[PDB]
RNA sequence: AAACUAUACCGACUCGGGAUCGGCUGGAAUAAAUGUCCAGUCGGCACCGUAUGAGAAAUCAAAGUCUUUGGGUUCUGGGGGAAG
């Protein structure tokens, strides 16, 4: 049952828009990957972890993937599971031999 | 939750039914041998449960409605045999009068004498309920002497 | 003692998007807790949402993401005239821009613009932002 | 074979047929004797189910009345395994089941009793369509859209039986009661308390 | 199950790496595959694998080695990531004793600003997740059974109890990211012996 | 990785019968043979009171808090 | 009566951990039982951690799910004395 989980990512963000259609939000905040909260100026904990990519040589590529996290769920120990999790819709873990 | 217990008197006793509502596969007992049954019970006296309880144990049978499509006392209402004061307020008056019993020799004993009250009370506001709903007589009463010739 | 079934359901699912959860077993449900459900999934709110049949009430999983600010019922369901909605909508929501105050109709359930569109009112049910 | 229908006037080449087989069995088997005795039918469909396994099968919905219904329920494995048989299709069983309206209430002294229920009468349906097993399971599920989704769960031992007629009885179950079904397979999980 | 997989969990099951201590922490629940008849709690080894390689996916991501740090209390690793550190090119917390404000303060003496940090014990060096915690800094953590995933981002289930376990854990780890980072071969052996990461008495 | 919806068998089994999704009770019924006569009868898992063989009124249960007692070298099965 | 948890009753929902009293369900050991141990679970009295929940704080797993203010219901207070 993934469906709003998905649907949810599907169209991309956006700050206040007038009807002249400018943007009016001063900066977009990062929203956390799990919980999907907003990541503050002020977060102390909140977190943006990268993860390497690698090529069948065991060769990084120079990509990324960058999985934030915010306070609430870090300091909860819900990390090392939503982390997992977020790797694996992403097709990224468990790592494949 | 258990009735005029306040603070503390709540759980859970069992009783949980299948999802299963066919009457189970193993079971050969026709619907109509199973109303015989259940009527010879009856008119030995038993109780709509009691009759429950006995199908149950020795003969195999797990719910009767889901085997017949009548309950027990619908049954026992279509095929005669009827209790005629409901078995529930039956045994509700049968210990507020083994209270009655036990509190006229001991006289000072309060916890029986609350226990009591207790009862009584439950039993006014079960009469209402079968009152209403047309299943007792409409002046009939519960006091001490009236109910206690009452077939309790 | 159990009274408004829209609120026990309500309620327990606000406290699991609060924390962070990612489903709710919700039980008992009614037609209205099922109504209000496919309005606030309609409108953005929760996602899917499936429904168990125990041969007895319900019970219904919520698949939530995060969305919901809150989401409750007013008791006792007040009776909104037209005219009464400006109070509604100013008193119980987070601003102009959003939120909806759901009410039943003569016509059936509605988020209160829904209400305007149709013209009707007159008995509210809970709201979710 | 007008015997075997409550309207004896007129019948379909289907019903024709249906009849004319409920006669030659109720001649061939002595199992069925009493079976075929009671039971009488108000209708027959056909459907036509087509799939993209380019497989046309027929399949044939016969409408027993309702005073046969308990006699058909026990006759139900016996009764599809010879009728499938005697024709080329596969076949199926319901009661013949009234509706009763909602907001038209014809007599101020009946209430409509809950048995015939747009619902439960269509519910029921679905029992009948899977006749010779039973639910094991039963869930609805809410699409985002706001379509309405029902998934069945079912009995594995019943696999053998079960498994073609799937598609026929989604077909049917369309087309009747408008409704999406979907199935699966579990095993019947009893939870004993076994002392080894 | 490759030879090269199968080397990796046999070198793991010898350094008795999926012995754990009896307490479960509940947010453990996941990493554990059995509990003993003598109350030894034992790790799923895949899982630890699997950690491993994420981990080293994490330390190959930082642009500059010197911007990941291992913080070690124990004595038992100090060695081991001591030497970690030395073939990963990145920072050693080598006094056992870890100060207070070392992350929080930038007046401090041992103060650093890692991008990633990596722990042996989350019960041991607690301190430092914690100031991990004012800071964004994301954690690796070597965990055993008893400890807490508070403020952790990628936990690897180990032993942190023993040299054998924690020592060929940071190796493997070493040699892993060796790989990623195009300094060593897939399919080539290393010629460092585990044997260096042990704590010498 | 826990789904409310495909909860895990050897969990519900752990569960109080109340707290199951399909909230689906402990008891079984069994054929029990008498030690002595070889008589098959059925008996509630947990039965109450007392059950006799009726053909030769022997002892084959004895009732307790859930548990029946099958006294001595009756056999049983579960029926399902 | 300081008749005191100075803490209304019925009902949901929100953390973790051992232990305890009463039922039950499996399992194990023995010297084979109204006794041990182990694992479940229902209900009690509590405790220990912990809250990115609450509070003026002391503190509180409720004293939480309250300006993001409405599950049901009785009761009580509105500066201090005068004054029960
Ligand atoms: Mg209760
Ligand atoms: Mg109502
Ligand atoms: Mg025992
Ligand atoms: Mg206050
Ligand atoms: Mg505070
Ligand atoms: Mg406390
Ligand atoms: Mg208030
Ligand atoms: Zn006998």
């Amino acid at each position: 049952m993934n469906s709003g989980r998905a649907n949810q990512r599907s169209k991309p963000m956006t700050g206040l828009i007038n009807d002249k259609k400018e943007k009016i939000d001063a900066y977009l905040p990062r929203k956390c990957d799990w919980s999907n909260k907003l990541i503050f100026s002020n977060d102390q904990s909140s977190v943006q972890i990268a993860i390497a990519e690698v090529g069948e040589n065991g060769q990084a590529t120079g990509s990324k993937t960058n999985v934030v996290l915010c306070g609430s769920v870090r300091s909860k120990g819900e990390a090392h599971i939503a982390l997992e999790n977020i790797l694996r819709e992403r097709g990224l873990y468990p790592i494949q031999e | 939750g258990r009735m005029q217990m306040k603070g503390k008197g709540k759980g859970i006793s069992g009783s949980a039914l299948p999802f299963k509502r066919r009457s189970p596969k193993w079971l050969h007992m026709t619907p109509s041998t199973v109303v015989d049954l259940s009527v010879k019970l009856a008119k030995k006296g038993l109780t709509p449960s009691q009759i429950g309880v006995i199908l149950r144990d020795q003969h195999g049978i797990p719910q009767v409605r889901f085997l017949t499509g009548q309950k027990i006392l619908r049954i026992l209402k279509k095929n005669g045999c009827a209790p005629q004061l409901p078995e529930d307020l039956y045994f509700l008056i049968k210990k507020a009068l083994s209270i009655r019993k036990h509190l006229e020799k001991n006289r000072k004993d309060k916890d029986s004498k609350y226990r009591l009250i207790l009862v009584e009370s439950r039993i006014h506001r079960l009469s209402r309920y079968y009152k209403l709903n047309q299943k007792l007589p409409p002046k009939w009463k519960y006091n001490a002497q009236t109910a206690s010739a009452l077939v309790q | 003692v159990k009274v408004n079934i829209l609120a026990e359901c309500l309620k327990d699912l606000v406290n699991a998007e609060k924390m962070g959860k990612k489903q709710v077993l919700l039980r008992p449900v009614s037609k209205v807790v099922l109504k209000f459900l496919r309005i606030m999934q309609k409108n953005g709110y929760i996602g899917e949402f499936e429904v168990i049949d125990d041969h007895r009430s319900k019970k219904v999983v919520v698949e939530l993401i995060g969305r919901i600010n809150k989401c409750g019922v007013i008791s006792p369901r007040y009776d909104v005239p037209l005219a009464d909605f400006e109070k509604w909508t100013n008193n119980i929501l987070p601003s102009r821009q959003f939120g909806n105050v759901v009410l039943t109709t003569t016509y059936g359930i509605l988020t209160h613009e829904e209400c305007r569109k149709r013209h009707t009112g007159g008995k509210i049910l809970g709201f979710f932002y | 074979a007008l015997a075997k229908f409550h309207k004896k006037q007129s019948l379909t080449k289907i019903e024709e047929q249906v009849g004319s087989a409920l006669v030659e069995l109720q001649n061939t088997h002595p199992d069925l004797k009493t079976s075929l005795e009671s039971i009488i039918l108000t209708q027959v469909k056909e459907f036509q189910i087509n799939k993209t396994n380019k497989k046309a099968k027929s399949a044939v919905l016969i409408y027993v009345h309702f005073q046969s219904y308990r006699v058909l329920l026990s006759a139900a494995r016996k009764l599809i395994i010879e009728l499938e048989k005697k024709l080329k299709q596969i076949v199926f069983f319901t009661a013949q089941r009234k509706i009763e309206s909602k907001w038209v209430k014809e007599h101020k002294s009946q209430q409509r009793p809950r048995s015939r229920c747009l619902t439960y009468v269509y519910d029921a349906l679905l029992d009948d369509l899977l006749l010779p097993s039973t639910l094991i399971g039963k869930r609805i599920r809410a699409r985002l859209d706001g379509t309405s989704f029902y998934r069945i769960q079912l009995d594995q031992n019943d696999r053998d039986f079960l498994e073609e007629k799937l598609d026929a009885i989604t077909h049917i179950y369309k087309t009747v009661t408008t409704r999406e079904v979907t199935f699966e397979f579990k095993e019947d999980k009893t939870f004993h308390t076994f002392k080894k | 199950a490759t030879q090269r997989k199968q080397d990796d969990i046999k070198r793991l099951l010898a350094s008795n790496c999926h012995q754990a201590t009896i307490n479960l922490n509940n947010q453990m629940k996941r990493y554990i595959s059995h509990k003993g008849v003598n109350g030894i709690h034992y790790i799923n080894i895949e899982e630890t694998w699997q950690k491993i390689k994420l981990a080293a996916r994490v330390i190959a991501a930082v642009q500059h080695p010197e911007d990941v740090m291992v913080v070690c209390s124990r004595i038992y690793g100090q060695r081991a990531a001591i030497k970690f550190a030395g073939y990963t090119h990145c920072k050693s917390t080598s006094s056992s004793r870890w100060t207070p404000g070392t992350l929080t303060n930038y007046q401090t003496l041992k103060y650093e600003e890692p991008r990633v940090l990596i722990v042996t014990d989350p019960r041991s060096d607690f301190q430092a997740i914690k100031e991990a915690s004012y800071v964004n800094i994301p954690v690796i953590a070597l965990c055993d059974s008893d400890s807490p995933l508070a403020y952790v981002d990628v936990v690897i289930p180990c032993n942190n109890r023993s040299t054998e376990s924690i020592s060929m854990i940071y190796w493997m780890i070493a040699r892993e990211v060796k790989i990623l980072r195009g300094e060593l071969s897939k399919d080539e052996e290393w010629e460092v012996m585990v044997d260096l990461f042990y704590h010498k008495t | 990785e826990r789904d409310l919806l495909n909860p895990i068998y050897e969990e519900e089994k752990q569960k109080n019968k109340f707290k199951r999704l399909i909230q689906a009770p402990n008891s079984y019924f069994m054929d029990v043979k008498c030690a002595q006569c070889q008589n098959i009868q059925m008996i509630f898992s947990n039965a109450q009171s007392t059950i006799i063989c009726e053909k030769c009124s022997a002892i084959l249960c004895k009732p307790t808090g859930g548990k029946v007692q099958i006294q001595a070298g009756c056999a049983f099965k579960i029926k399902n």
